């Protein structure tokens, strides 16, 4: 419980979880828009090389 | 004259000795056809560099002073900073552009190929088979002297101006879209494909409206998708070769291009495929085309002359000259023909080697062309770590540290996100630790089941490319046929409680913990032996096959296997708060109807207020179920509008949005480009600029 990377073991426990709100996730495809900026230290490494944004 | 020479296009004698070989592979052949797919290659690479390549993104993919675990083929490749993948990316950029206008052939050639490969290479999850074909092009195109119609490198050279090539050029692109052709006909002969499971939700897009009215949608999703692609594929394969069947190929290759355009996001393949697809037609349409004109166009149409003799070709001399006696080029040519169609036809199949890559399918994605032949479905992800130094016991969250989600089905990126962590966990407090996984998959609609060996320290386990790995479990293709009874017990169900069904190993055990909104949950067992236990008591009861549990809600229970075979059990639940919530928002919704009808005449609680007025001023804040009502009303209406809309606004906004795309990454690739020659500015400048380059068009 220590950070974004840590967590709770009722958290992890949980099997039943709900996943959207549909899966069936096909290889092939598309990236499929930019999830990316959801990483852990991503804004402060971007205002860091970017500047302020 | 003969019958085969006419319709196969060479006689047999031909193919008697080495030296003929070398004459039949390097005859003289009109240009024009490689002209225009080298033109629509181009232009279609070019177009696709700022979408799928991701140029525009790589300003969040490549961040300096980010902490990421790569997945790159070979451990010694890493990424440069990101100025210099931005000049990489120019670079690829103007080869494109070379290509495409032909310019400077060779030299374009090479700079397109060289940092395509070294991106495609750097990361694994981003493969697919559409940019390893995009690859092989680059790679083929290379050699063949493609520039010698239609390209400004003519119009710089008059020997290069509207000159013959060898034949190979064109076996090697036709060998080239046969083998795809032909590989994903058969790699599509599985039992997973002509049984109707792969895909099978796609029969209900409205393209395939009209086939509804002859046809049900379960022989639809049958006949016409799933068959319809096996044969379109083996016959888009012979058919086009042959000139009788040319037209009619043609015609269904277009279709079914078309189709995968639409349904699919791709992207540029179906637009490759159409472009290549004309190349098995005689190889001087263009100029019958061109031909086919008033007099104003072909004064800027390229030229409709004969073609002039050219060096790079064995000419036969029939003035009584000996016959040219072929060189150095000519059999390169050759050998690299023969030597590059058998490795494409024997590298698909080529994962009896790579055993290391071996999973559930068949090696890493990409180069064996099964396209849209299984489906997958991921459950739980679970990663625990023990401390080397103090022994606690925690749970990191699944996704940390990366970008993609293809590491959940290859045991050489789990072993590279191991190590990943491996390293970065010192970071955060924690010694020299072991990391094991949990991870559970099922592929095309069977008992999700685990992949991977939950006992196994992945950091200090085995691996190596050429020997088959010992924690990936095996995959029970004994309980296939219970898909069909599955799906009975998945239309059984009532519109809230929902089912799902598990498959486990003897000696493994289950632990879950039930959240406490998931009330009223059940399990039942299916096949084998299990032990249920709730540790709140320490109470372990075993059941049989076709009995039902009532398991708590809020508690951890586990689930043990101790039967000598897999033992298949389901989870069938109702999450009892969001019923809950749906009765009073249910009745929330009557309460309003009835105020507008002019029933209810009485006055209205104040809680209600804020319904009526839709707005919160000068009042006390709204309880939670006022504020969720006011959400699903305002999302109901948003998508009501969205719904709503006219097609010339959708496709305005689509240009609108692809315009953004290119501008934003020209923006950024001019100021880095700036960064890298002139030095980079203070931070407020930085700042500035990239604040204008993020702006929308408008
Ligand atoms: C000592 C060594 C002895 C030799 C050992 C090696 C022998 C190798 C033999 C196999 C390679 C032969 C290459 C021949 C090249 C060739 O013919 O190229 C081309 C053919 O193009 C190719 O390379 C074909 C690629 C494969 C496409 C699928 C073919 C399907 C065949 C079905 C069975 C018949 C000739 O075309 P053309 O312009 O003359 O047009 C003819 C056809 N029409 C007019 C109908 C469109
Ligand atoms: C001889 C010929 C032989 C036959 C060849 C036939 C094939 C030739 C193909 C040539 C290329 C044509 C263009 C291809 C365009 C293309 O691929 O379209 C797109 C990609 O291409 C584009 O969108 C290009 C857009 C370029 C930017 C154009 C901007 C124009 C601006 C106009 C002025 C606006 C002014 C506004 C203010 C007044 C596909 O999009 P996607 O993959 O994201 O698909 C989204 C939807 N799904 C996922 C459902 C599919
Ligand atoms: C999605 C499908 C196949 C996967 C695929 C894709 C995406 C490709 O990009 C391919 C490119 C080249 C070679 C193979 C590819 C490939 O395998 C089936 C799509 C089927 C389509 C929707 C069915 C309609 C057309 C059929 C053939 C009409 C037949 C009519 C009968 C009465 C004969
Ligand atoms: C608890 O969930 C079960 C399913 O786990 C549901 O039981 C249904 O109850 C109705 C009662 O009329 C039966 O008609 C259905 O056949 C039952 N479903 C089955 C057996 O799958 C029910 O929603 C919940 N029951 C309670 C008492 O809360
Ligand atoms: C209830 O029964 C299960 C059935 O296995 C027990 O699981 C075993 O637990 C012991 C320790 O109590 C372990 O040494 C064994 O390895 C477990 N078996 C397996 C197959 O893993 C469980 O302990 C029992 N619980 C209670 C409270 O008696
Ligand atoms: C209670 C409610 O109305 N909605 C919940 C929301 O509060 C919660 O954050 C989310 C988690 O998935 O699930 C939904
Ligand atoms: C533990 O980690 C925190 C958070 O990163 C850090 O501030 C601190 O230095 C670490 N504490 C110790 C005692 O090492
Ligand atoms: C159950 O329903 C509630 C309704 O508020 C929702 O928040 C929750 O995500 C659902 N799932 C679980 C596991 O509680």
């Amino acid at each position: 419980s220590k950070g974004a990377a840590f967590v709770s073991k009722q958290e992890g426990s949980e099997v039943v979880k709900r996943p959207r709100r549909p899966r069936r996730e096909v290889c092939e495809l598309n990236p499929d828009c930019d999830e990316l900026a959801d990483h852990i230290g991503f804004q402060e490494a971007y205002r860091r090389f970017y500047g302020p944004v | 004259d003969s019958r085969i020479g006419k319709l196969l296009g060479f006689e047999w004698t031909d193919l008697s000795s080495w030296r003929r070989l070398v004459t039949l592979l390097n005859r003289p052949t009109d240009p024009a056809s490689l002209a225009v797919f080298r033109f629509l290659f181009g232009f279609l690479m070019v177009l696709d560099i700022p979408q799928e390549r991701g140029l525009s993104s790589l300003d969040r993919k490549y961040l300096d002073g980010l902490d990421v675990c790569r997945f790159p083929l070979l451990d010694a490749l890493r990424p440069l900073p990101l100025d210099w993948m931005y000049l990489v990316y120019t670079i690829m950029f103007l080869g494109a552009l070379g290509m495409m206008l032909g310019l400077c052939y060779r030299i374009s050639c090479v700079l397109f190929l060289l940092p395509y490969w070294y991106v495609f290479l750097l990361d694994k999850t981003s493969w697919n088979n559409h940019s390893y074909l995009y690859g092989l092009l680059a790679f083929q195109l290379t050699f063949m002297d493609a520039n010698h119609y239609w390209s400004v490198d003519g119009l710089l050279n008059a020997h290069r101006r509207n000159a013959h090539v060898p034949l190979w050029n064109y076996a090697v692109l036709r060998g080239q879209i046969f083998i795809v052709y032909f590989i994903a006909g058969v790699k599509k002969l599985d039992a997973d494909w002509v049984e109707g499971y792969s895909m099978e939700y796609l029969s209900r897009h409205w393209l395939f409206s009209p086939f509804k009215l002859l046809l049900s949608e379960e022989l639809t999703s049958l006949l016409v998708v799933h068959w319809g692609g096996l044969l379109l594929d083996l016959s888009a394969g012979f058919l086009l070769f042959f000139d009788v069947s040319r037209s009619i190929g043609l015609f269904f290759v277009s279709y079914f291009h078309c189709m995968n355009s639409q349904l699919f996001s791709i992207g540029m393949f179906s637009y490759v495929m159409l472009a290549s697809s004309p190349l098995f037609c005689s190889p001087e349409w263009p100029r019958k085309l061109v031909s086919y004109c008033p007099r104003r166009l072909q004064q800027l149409l390229p030229l409709k002359a004969a073609p002039q003799p050219s060096v790079s070709c064995v000419y036969k001399r029939s003035r009584g000259k000996s016959g040219q006696k072929p060189g150095l080029r000519h059999q390169l040519g050759a050998a690299f023909t023969l030597l590059y169609l058998l490795e494409q036809l024997f590298l698909p199949y080529s994962h009896f080697l790579t055993q290391g890559y071996n999973n559930w399918t068949n090696g890493l994605y990409g180069y064996s062309w099964d396209m849209m032949v299984h489906s997958r479905s991921h459950q739980h992800v679970k990663i625990t770590y023990r401390d080397g130094r103090t022994g606690e016991l925690g749970y990191l969250n699944p996704g940390v540290f990366t970008q993609s989600r293809r590491w959940k089905d290859h045991a050489d990126m789990l072993k590279q996100y191991a190590t990943c962590l491996s390293r970065l966990l010192p970071k955060y407090n924690v010694t020299e630790p072991q990391i094991y996984f949990d991870i559970w998959v099922s592929i095309n609609d069977r008992f999700q089941q685990r992949i991977f060996d939950p006992r196994v320290d992945i950091v200090q386990a085995a691996w190596s490319p050429f020997q088959r790995t010992s924690w990936v479990q095996p995959l029970l293709m004994d309980l296939s046929p219970w898909r069909a009874k599955l799906q009975e017990i998945k239309s059984s169900l009532d519109n809230h409680t929902e089912v799902v069904f598990i498959a486990d190993f003897p000696g493994l055990h289950l632990e879950n913990f039930v959240s406490e909104d998931l009330g009223n949950t059940s399990i039942q067992l299916l096949q084998g032996e299990v032990t249920v236990e709730l540790v709140a008591e320490q109470k372990n009861q075993t059941l049989r096959e076709g009995e039902k549990m009532q398991l708590p809600a809020g508690e951890y229970h586990k689930v043990y296997t101790t039967s000598p075979s897999p033992s298949c059990y389901m989870y069938v639940y109702v999450n009892t708060t969001e019923l809950a919530l749906e009765q009073d928002l249910a009745y929330l919704q009557e309460l309003k109807e009835k105020v507008e009808n002019g029933s209810e005449t009485g006055p209205l609680p104040p809680e209600l207020q804020p319904l009526l007025e839709g707005e919160v001023k000068g009042g006390p804040e709204p309880t939670p179920l006022v504020q969720t009502f006011l959400r699903r009303q305002q999302r109901l209406q948003e998508i009501e509008r969205r719904r709503n809309t006219p097609f010339h606004e959708r496709f305005f906004r689509f240009l609108l949005r692809k315009l953004y795309v290119f501008r934003r990454s020209f923006l950024m690739t001019c100021i880095s480009l700036r960064n890298l020659i002139l030095g980079r500015p203070s931070l407020e400048q930085l700042a500035q600029e990239v604040t204008y380059a993020n702006l929308r068009p408008f």
